[PDB]
RNA sequence: GUAAGUUUAGAUUAUAGCCAAAAGAGGGGCUCUUCUGGAACGGAAAAAACCUUUAAUAGUGAAUAAUUAACAACA
């Protein structure tokens, strides 16, 4: 038996399985390879309906064609104004999808959208846990609001 | 979860904290006319600024701080040596 | 066989790096059953209301009893009898008539 | 004199109680105020309770391909992957080929820190590690 | 403001396209067997 | 407390990777813990030295008497040496200083991935 | 390091704790005296008194704190 032999027994192998990735040389061929065909895909535009996550304010959006999105908060900009989210960090395709590390490229993907709405909130108790409670002794909040419309997604092959 | 990974890469522990996501400007008009500054972002502007100018001031005291230590020595060194007539 | 997962089931993963590095690349297109790996429709020879009747079918005492009556419709669909049972006018009453629908 | 409408305007919140509280002034105010402190309460704890059943939601889909909630999450974050909690649930829920693009990327990611691990640090970085 | 009601509003977001790649199923990542055998058959 | 604690040895300068000469200058601190339950002296030392807000940066010079206030609250904040590796910033430069978590403040933020 | 302090004039209110944890003194568990801390919407099972917790605001965000459990003897 050669030197640092061991039958293989419950305890002498590790309950997980040992992997091989494969060499980097000809990996990265494939990566180069994999490119250059959706490159082509992109380039012919053979995608329909088109998927984004999209962050604004302090949430993220996952969004689509037709969208439409509430922002508890004024924005500044009058109704019916296109506007484009700068923050764009996934957009997909019927087979195929882009991910930004964290975020693509600015020249790949625009994104627009309209400001359809400005309101507020409906009432929202703030009552309070204090002996001698009282029937006078809440408040109410009714936040700001806006609305926003998904306009258009705009890609190009620009990878 | 993975603050410590980002911490030992040198970036914020949590993706909320120092980054281009949060410091960016989230919008910009269909125009092209550049988006006003955030409120939040230039309130956390002007703090940075303000703690700029304490740690230069600091640094500046603190350089008086030990220099003014060599010209009170030179002083007691002078003082030392000392002749008349 | 780059690809870390397996492709059969759902559709084939290509997972790329552009070469600039900002960008990941993922090829998804979808993978169809095998003509040899399903069955033939059915050649002996329909709506869900039909198989209701036989499945309920009125065999003793003409139209069953209301106990009885539970207990098969209770075995039918793996529920429990207290389900069937009805309620009084005040609960029926407080439903609301109109709830909203959107899209 | 204008009692009647103080009452009323207990009545109007108590009007869907139950028994003689929803018409006895004495109960329906008591009533009223209890149930509006509930409701101040709730909204904290709600927001929890959407982020509880997130993570149940991605386990069950991550479980679906094999892959344990704690791995998939570390795998993300150390590609730089700074999807949401949230949105994990949307992607797996109407974009399941997406999802499991994405599990292939997490598991390869993990793979790689295994590799990484064994190599004790003298191999270079994997393409999918490169930071 | 617009003249529709103000009230609560359980979700802040309207899509008339939910699914692009299709809803899951739970035939969704199942695998298929050589002519369709179902489990246990004796065939 | 004996100054044996704030005695280095040759393996704590390695573990550390600081010099014993050319000793830093200013002290970044952050409060971690609450002072409710605490003595109140306790409450006070930190009242001083402005960490009323926890996980809060503050600049702070590395002199005997800010040395002795931060002794005293050793275990409330967490130390990091403060290194200038472009050095102090300008006037011009003032409006563009970022303090990374490495403790490295650079006087130029070019909004450019580390990567 | 930090921003209050001393004096003059007018003036009341308050003047019964509770529990934990230390140091003493009687008993020899208790009985006292002295010092320190506390009053969750989190946690220790329910838990005024122990632990994590700077105020309070909307959000279908994110990072963390305390956190009921623990793995026979031969030389």
């Amino acid at each position: 038996y050669p030197q640092g032999y061991v039958p293989k027994t419950s305890l002498s192998s590790p309950p997980w399985q040992e992997v091989v990735l494969p060499d980097p040389v000809e990996e990265t061929r494939h990566h180069a390879e994999v490119v250059k065909r959706v490159n082509e895909l992109i380039a012919t535009g053979q995608y329909g309906r088109l998927f984004a996550v999209v962050h604004f304010a302090s949430h993220q959006w996952k969004v689509t064609a037709e969208d439409l999105i509430l922002i508890e908060n004024e924005l500044d900009i009058k109704c019916g104004e296109r506007i484009r989210l700068e923050k764009v960090l996934l957009v997909g395709a019927d087979n195929f999808t882009l991910l930004g590390k964290p975020l693509l490229r600015k020249e790949l993907v625009r994104v627009e959208a309209t400001v359809i709405e400005k309101t507020e909130s409906w009432p929202k108790i703030n009552m309070k846990f204090r002996k001698r409670k009282n029937f006078r002794k809440k408040k109410i909040i009714v936040n700001p609001q806006t609305i926003l419309r998904i306009n258009t997604i705009e890609i190009a092959p620009r990878l | 979860a993975g603050g410590q990974w980002r911490l030992q890469q040198g970036l914020a522990a949590n993706p909320s904290g120092y980054g281009p996501l949060t410091e960016l400007p989230d919008w910009s008009f269909a125009d092209g006319r550049p988006a006003p500054p955030m409120k939040g972002q230039l309130r956390r502007k002007a703090q940075r600024e303000k703690l700029a100018r304490r740690v230069v001031l600091l640094t500046q005291e603190m350089d008086a701080g030990i220099q003014a230590w060599k010209l009170r020595q030179q002083k007691l060194q002078e003082e030392r040596k000392k002749e008349h007539d | 066989t780059y690809s870390s997962l397996p492709d059969d089931y759902n559709c084939q993963v290509d997972l790329a790096l552009t070469a600039d590095g900002r960008t990941i690349v993922c090829y998804h297109p979808s993978v169809d059953i095998p003509y040899e790996h399903t069955k033939p429709i059915p050649q002996p020879d329909e709506t869900h209301e039909q198989i209701l009747k036989a499945k309920l079918e009125v065999r003793k005492s003409k139209q069953l009893e209301q106990g009885p009556m539970i207990e098969q419709l209770s075995k039918v669909f793996y529920t429990t009898k207290h389900r069937w049972y009805p309620h009084g006018q005040y609960h029926n009453r407080r439903k609301k008539l109109n709830p909203p629908r959107d899209r | 004199t204008d009692r009647y409408w103080r009452v009323q305007e207990v009545l109007k919140h108590a009007q869907h109680f139950r028994g003689r509280k929803n018409r006895c002034y004495r109960l329906a105010v008591r009533a009223v105020t209890r149930a509006f402190v509930k409701c101040t309460k709730a909204r904290r704890l709600k927001k929890r309770n959407l982020r509880t059943l997130w993570i149940n939601r991605i386990t069950a889909a991550s479980q679906e391909h094999g892959l344990k909630y704690p791995a998939f999450i570390v795998n993300l974050i150390k590609c730089q992957v700074e999807l949401n909690r949230k949105v994990l649930v949307d992607l797996a829920i109407y974009e399941p080929k997406t999802f499991k693009s994405l599990a292939a990327l997490a598991k390869r990611r993990q793979q790689e820190g295994f590799a990484a691990a064994l190599g004790d640090g003298k191999e270079p970085e994997g393409i999918f590690s490169r930071v | 403001q617009s003249g529709l009601d103000v009230i609560r509003i359980r979700k802040p977001f309207h899509t008339d396209n939910p699914s692009i790649q299709g809803q899951w199923h739970p035939f969704t990542n199942k695998r298929t067997a050589l002519h369709g055998l179902r489990p246990r058959e004796l065939r | 407390i004996p100054d044996k604690v704030f005695q280095p040895k040759p393996e704590d300068h390695e573990k550390y990777g600081g010099d014993p000469q050319n000793p830093h200058k200013l002290h970044i601190v952050t409060r971690i813990r609450s002072t409710k339950r605490r003595p109140y002296w306790e409450k006070d030392t930190i009242k001083m030295l402005g960490l009323q807000k926890a996980h809060s940066p503050q600049i702070h010079k590395n002199i005997p008497s800010v040395n002795a206030k931060l002794k005293v609250v050793k275990h409330l904040i967490r130390i990091q040496p403060l290194k200038l590796p472009q050095g102090l910033p300008t006037e011009e430069t003032m409006s563009s200083t970022c303090l990374k978590s490495t403790g490295e403040l650079v006087v130029q933020w070019h909004l450019k991935p580390v990567e």
